[PDB]
């Protein structure tokens, strides 16, 4: 299939949230950008058959100046005889540059080095902005405080994710990205938040990574399994769940917006011996429609 | 003999285990006494399972019996470790969350303390072989026995099945154990580092693939959307009640002076328990009604030692408002001190801290005694006085929230007391932040932990304070910054009569630009303050010279949040 | 198909504007800033308020105003059509207050006289001065295109309105009046003819 | 910091009355140099209303006149003499008119109030 | 339908205007109190809140103030209605804005010519009642020629109570002309003139032709 690198360069603070408004996130997960996918192709009155049966996308990864950074793999790093707190500095860790990425998936990285890598990194910073409402004080009432966290991208810094699909699903997938410019990202997309440029392009280097085969696999997206994959591939493997919930968004759902169906998935940069390919959980229960989560696998070979 | 176990305890801490002189006193007679009675029950377990006729035949008799022995895989080390005890604790949402902070801590101990009871109760052992308990962490030495093992597989899945059928994710417990050698303990080999580094290893492994594939497959099937959540730990899952709390958190509301573990009570706890704060008659009632109820004593009672310092519930005024209380004031900005404090290399001194010449299970014994009853006990008494709620502690992570002024007053105070109980060889990296009242509790809890974070940076020995930009040392804090800029201003504003607060915006106003003219504006502004001429000249110095301007820079942000209107 | 109007100007703030934030170092009523550049900004949160409470009081919940701004109560939900972007300190105030010397923000300072012992109370508030101007960045979404006509009308009379009213600070004391200047407005998606659309 | 550096060298203390006083250029005070400062504060005014690179003819004959000012301040007050003597003020005067730029009249207002700031700094 | 008045002219300085503000200029001078600028221009300014205070004042003591007040949300009703009000569950918009008034660019012109400085430099003292000594004071002021052109808008949230509103903001300015603007007033200083240019409903279909504040 085809790969192709999309680089998002955020012209105004963004509010990715995890689980509450406060709460800003520096990255989303696939799940977040599928979503927001659908919703495009639905706004457009574009088919979904593309997305929902071909498309591959990852999570969204940081990048900066001449560095796209990875999810820190979770294998079993030896760390040093000496000290414990190595490995402390490897948790800390979170995101590895796709030229060390090799490096540490063969170990020869110390952990003054992992703290290095981590504060290498050089993705915006974040920020809780507080509004108010006032509508409660025209009838007779008081102003109501609220925050929303918000990210502010490095200048030559932004987020980017790798997608896979066929040449008409990437077609899709560049119109539809066209349009979610200006649509936005985010959790206040309609307040200012997550205003943003993208711009797709096919990548030697990162085609050449994913073309890398090794022994092990590593998650690049946030991932799930049914039964009969299910039942193999958690054999000898170190991953991460994470709990994807959520409320709806959508006008015709119900008369009122309602959460979704809790979910769980295998967090990016997990370590599978045996692989497997996601699928499209429905996480609706009694609704007009049925709202789409996420789950396929984006898989990146390695050698430890 | 429980009671006892407390009594030794509270005699017999300070008593050296050796009395020769020219042997070192490092181990405490209580610490020796502890790890022998451990010991004996273990290798009593063993020969039991083993069906020893003759004690003396098997390890006394030709005496290369007891170097067999001592080569024997005699013993186990096992760890527990509690996942999710800070994201239950700090990711809360709402005005009932800066009251249920430390009852949600409290209960995450409590329910720690109940888990290794339980583990004990089965091998039927004392707390003896308990060697330490901290920050959701416990580490225990059991018997090698085939039936120890079985308890410890049985324990794991029944800890980890009520784990997820109460909490789904948000708090798990994993245990590793690793079987142990007489020699490991004393460290003739040298492999007691290698040892505890191993099953560390162990621990970390169970922890990467933490759940099975039924688990797993009971977690993703979900039968209905739950159409409310509460207000705080925002769960749908679990039947919410009227008000929008959960079961549980209408339980933790519940119990913000014995802890007692009876069949009722106020929060689920494992093994089907309930924990509920009762009274003491109150509790010796429930102890008489329920048999086989535990009973804690915060600091048949089975003492347990965490702070519990907070200046709110000493007043009955405070105690309605438990940080709203300390916001308040009459003069100074009413804002909040977080402070997020850490035992830098803590893992590194537990194994490379002690030489190997010194490594031995009772040395590792009384030196995580030490920690804990330095962080339970002694802290409390360190911030006697102070407007300040601890609600965590064990030196691994600590959580100090109060009034700024005062929560940097004393994060100076406890480096100066971790400086004397230490003696050296032990630093701590802190993180202090000033948050307005309602602002979110995970985002005070987040960003003071960047700012811990970036103090750990270099050397640990740091302080991170306010923004990212202020972190110094404790030396360059506590007396160039606070005793040797802010308290002359403080002086020379207070003789004012506006107290400053106009003079000051414009000092930093003209300390943010690098500007030469700037500097000559500052010198301008400086003479027309009229100040003294020698101060006057101080600060102009200060000014000049980089690395004094950052920390006048701080004296007269401090000073202007010390005096706000 | 989806049409988004995408409106592209300047503000010029014709006196001090205070758009203060209640969490760079100690400030008496600090305005907001970027958290990066540490720029004064105006927030879209800002701007839609004070829009959608223009044309609550000249069309007066109404339709038109859910239409526009969004809303979300039971039987209405209404995706909000204006996304209204921060308003970034223009780099072409950037190089014209770098020039002459001049910050971008100022200091205002303000009294009180007590009614009941005539005695003045001091007070600062931050104010960007008169001479910024802030990019500012609207999105329209014509999800009907009957409608829109009837939208930038009501859009044409908010900004009015605003114009001769004041953005967030005190207005009613002379803080935060403004200017718009629609330098393009452009349909970037979609097909929807936006030429003879003009606000102002 | 050659303001700084001027001011400095000549600072100096009434010793010779015995009571403690700091004297700067031999008793200059702000009030010998109101009218000066003054008048180069209305030059300063004139320059930013104007937007130009170099200067225009009315700021050239106003500097001309400013000229005529320090000369004539220099006559009547020795302090201001002194302090016009040692500060080479109006030697850069001639150099603003001989450079003929906004910026380097710029330059020299704040050359001058650094002057002034740091004299009152001394005092 | 929402109608916004638009009130736009000239203030006219009769006497030495000093609204003071801090302050920063090239070669600072001895005077511990100058006037307020637009940094912008660096002309003098009069800030929109002096004139709405000095204005609010002078009405609510026309109208009477409540004896032992201590907030301005105990005033009249007609001057909360007219300027705004804070009070806990009764908050009133304030109908009527004052922006603040730039120095003019007649007055600016005209002070470019004749060589003139928009600013002047007033030497006072005090004589000391004890020891009859004159402590010299210097206080920065706008020269007398000085205007400044100021807007205001008026919010019709009520229609009938329109007219009744202008007779309220006519007395207040009738009072601000005898009165004087922010300054030492009482020693001469602030004295002002409004000169209207125009009363005009800038938004809505209400009309404010027949409506006259001077």
């Amino acid at each position: 299939l085809v790969v192709k690198l999309v680089k998002l360069t955020f012209k105004s603070p963004v509010h990715f949230g995890m689980k509450r408004l406060s709460d800003s996130n520096h990255t989303i997960a696939a799940d977040t950008l599928f979503s927001a996918l659908i919703i495009e192709a639905l706004q457009q009155q574009l088919e979904l058959s593309h997305l929902l049966n071909n498309l591959v996308i990852t999570d969204l990864f940081p990048y900066n100046k001449t560095s796209y950074f990875l999810p820190k793999p979770l294998i079993r790093i030896e760390g040093k005889k000496g000290d414990e707190s190595g490995y402390k500095a490897f948790k800390k860790l979170t995101y590895i540059p796709v030229e060390n990425y090799s490096e540490y998936l063969r170990g020869e990285i110390d952990s003054l080095e992992a703290s290095k890598i981590a504060e290498s990194l050089n993705l915006g910073k974040a920020s809780l902005s507080t509004k108010v409402s006032l509508q409660a004080v025209d009838h007779n009432g008081e102003s109501e405080p609220y925050s929303v966290g918000n990210f502010t991208f490095y200048p030559e810094s932004g987020l980017y994710f790798l997608a896979k699909g066929n040449a008409d699903t990437i077609g899709q997938l560049e119109i539809l990205m066209h349009a979610l410019q200006y649509s936005g990202i985010g959790g206040k997309r309609s307040a200012g938040y997550g205003q943003f440029r993208c711009t797709i392009e096919d990548s030697g280097k990162f085609d050449s990574l994913l073309s890398q085969t090794g022994n092990i696999a590593i998650l690049l997206s946030s991932a799930m399994a049914s039964d009969e994959e299910l039942v193999d591939c958690l054999e000898d493997a170190r991953y991460l769940l994470k709990k994807r919930t959520g409320f709806v968004q959508s006008k015709t759902y119900a008369d009122q917006l309602v959460k979704k169906k809790d979910f769980y998935a295998f967090s990016a940069g997990s370590t599978f011996y045996q692989k497997f390919n996601g699928k499209i959980f429905d996480v609706s229960d009694n609704g007009r429609h049925s709202v789409y989560r996420y789950a396929k696998a984006f898989w990146l070979e390695g050698k430890i | 003999f429980s009671s006892l176990l407390q009594w030794t305890e509270s005699l017999w801490s300070y008593i050296p285990s050796s009395t020769d002189t020219n042997q070192v006193m490092d181990v405490s007679l209580y610490d020796h006494s502890k790890i022998t009675c451990a010991i004996a029950s273990c290798i009593y377990d063993y020969l039991t399972e083993m069906n020893c006729v003759n004690y003396r035949k098997e390890l006394f008799s030709p005496y290369e019996k007891t170097k067999q022995f001592y080569q024997e895989d005699v013993f186990l080390l096992v760890s527990l470790d509690m996942s999710g005890i800070q994201d239950f604790i700090y990711n809360i949402s709402g005005s009932k969350a800066l009251k249920s902070l430390r009852s949600r801590s409290f209960y995450l101990e409590t329910m720690l303390e109940s888990l290794v009871d339980d583990l004990l109760s089965d091998l039927e052992l004392s707390r003896a072989n308990l060697l330490y308990t901290g920050g959701g962490h416990a580490y225990l030495l059991l018997p090698n026995t085939e039936r120890a093992r079985d308890v410890l597989a049985s324990f794991e899945g029944e800890m980890k099945e009520w784990f997820i059928k109460i909490f789904k994710t948000d708090l798990s417990v994993a245990i590793a154990y690793k079987a142990c050698t007489g020699e490991d303990l004393m460290n003739s080999n040298g492999t007691y580092s290698d040892l505890w580094q191993t099953v560390s290893r162990k621990l970390s492994d169970k922890k990467a693939h933490k759940y099975s594939l039924n688990e797993i497959k009971l977690f993703n099937s979900t039968i209905h959307a739950g159409t409310q959540e509460c207000k705080e730990c925002l769960r749908s899952d679990i039947d919410i009640s009227e008000d929008s709390l959960c079961k549980i958190c209408e339980g933790i509301i519940a119990i913000s002076s014995f802890f007692v573990v009876s069949p009722e009570g106020k929060v689920p706890l494992p093994r089907n328990r309930y924990l509920s704060v009762e009274n003491q008659d109150g509790a010796e009632r429930k102890i008489k009604m329920n048999k086989e109820t535990r009973i804690y004593s915060k600091n048949l009672v089975t003492n347990l030692w965490m702070c519990d310092y907070d200046f709110s519930t000493l007043n009955p005024e405070t105690k309605k408002q438990g940080i709203a209380s300390y916001v308040n004031r009459e003069v100074g900005i009413p804002r909040l001190g977080v402070l997020r404090a850490d035992i830098d290399n803590l893992g590194t001194t537990f194994i490379k801290g002690i030489p190997e010449q010194y490594r031995s299970i009772s040395r590792t014994a009384t030196l995580s005694r030490q920690l804990s009853m330095f962080f339970k006990f002694e802290l409390s008494n360190i911030l006697k006085g102070a407007r300040i709620s601890v609600i965590y502690s064990g030196g691994d992570d600590l959580f100090l929230i109060g009034a700024w002024d005062d929560v940097i007053s004393k994060a100076l105070v406890l480096r100066k007391a971790f400086t004397r109980f230490s003696a050296g060889k032990l630093t701590f990296s802190a993180g202090i932040g000033m948050y307005p009242v309602k602002y979110p509790i995970s985002k005070m809890a987040s960003e003071t932990g960047v700012l811990e974070d970036l103090a750990k940076r270099g050397e640990k020995n740091q302080v991170a304070l306010w923004n990212d930009s202020k972190v110094f040392g404790w030396s360059q804090l506590e007396e160039q910054i606070l005793k040797e800029k802010m308290i002359p201003l403080q002086e020379a504003l207070t003789n004012s009569q506006e107290h400053g607060k106009s003079f000051l915006y414009k000092m930093l106003e003209l300390l943010r630009n690098e500007d030469q003219i700037n500097i000559a504006r500052l010198a301008y502004l400086l003479a027309r303050s009229s100040l003294s001429e020698e101060l006057t000249q101080s600060i102009f110095a200060w000014s000049q010279n980089k690395q004094q301007k950052v920390e006048l820079i701080t004296a007269i942000e401090y000073l202007v949040y010390q005096i706000r209107e | 198909m989806y049409s988004k109007i995408r409106i592209v100007g300047k503000i010029d703030v014709l006196t001090g504007l205070h758009i203060g934030g209640g969490g760079i170092g100690a400030i008496a009523s600090p305005v907001v800033r970027d958290p990066y550049s540490r720029l004064p900004i105006i927030p879209g949160s800002s701007i839609k308020g004070k829009m959608r409470s223009l044309l609550a009081k000249h069309i007066g919940d109404a339709p038109e105003i859910l239409r526009l701004f969004g809303s979300s109560q039971k039987g209405a939900i209404q995706s909000s059509r204006l996304q209204i972007s921060d308003a970034f300190f223009s780099k072409a105030s950037q190089e014209e207050f770098d020039k002459k010397d001049l910050a971008y923000t100022e200091t205002k300072f303000e009294n009180t006289i007590s009614r009941l012992t005539a005695v003045a109370n001091p007070r600062q508030i931050e104010r960007v001065t008169r001479g910024a101007s802030f990019d500012f960045h609207i999105i329209y979404n014509v999800e009907n295109i009957n409608e829109v006509m009837a939208d930038f009308e009501n859009i044409k009379t908010a900004i009015h309105l605003l114009e001769n009213d004041y953005l967030g600070g005190g207005g009613t004391r002379g803080n935060g009046r403004i200017r718009f200047v629609i330098d393009s407005i452009d349909t970037v998606v979609g097909d929807f003819d936006s030429s003879n659309l003009s606000i102002k | 910091n050659f303001a700084r550096k001027v001011v400095e060298e000549n600072k100096r203390v009434k010793d010779n009355r015995g009571r403690q006083e700091i004297v700067l250029f031999n008793g200059l005070t702000t009030s010998k140099l109101r009218n000066l400062l003054e008048l180069i504060n209305h030059v300063y005014t004139k320059v930013y209303n104007s937007d130009d690179t170099t200067l225009s003819e009315d700021v050239r004959d106003e500097l001309e006149y400013l000229k005529v000012k320090f000369a004539y301040e220099s006559g009547r007050e020795p302090a201001v003499r002194t302090f016009i003597e040692k500060t080479y003020v109006d030697k850069l005067v001639d150099v603003v008119l001989k450079k003929n730029t906004k910026k380097i009249f710029l330059d020299y207002c704040k050359y001058f109030e650094a002057l002034v700031a740091y004299a009152k700094f001394y005092r």
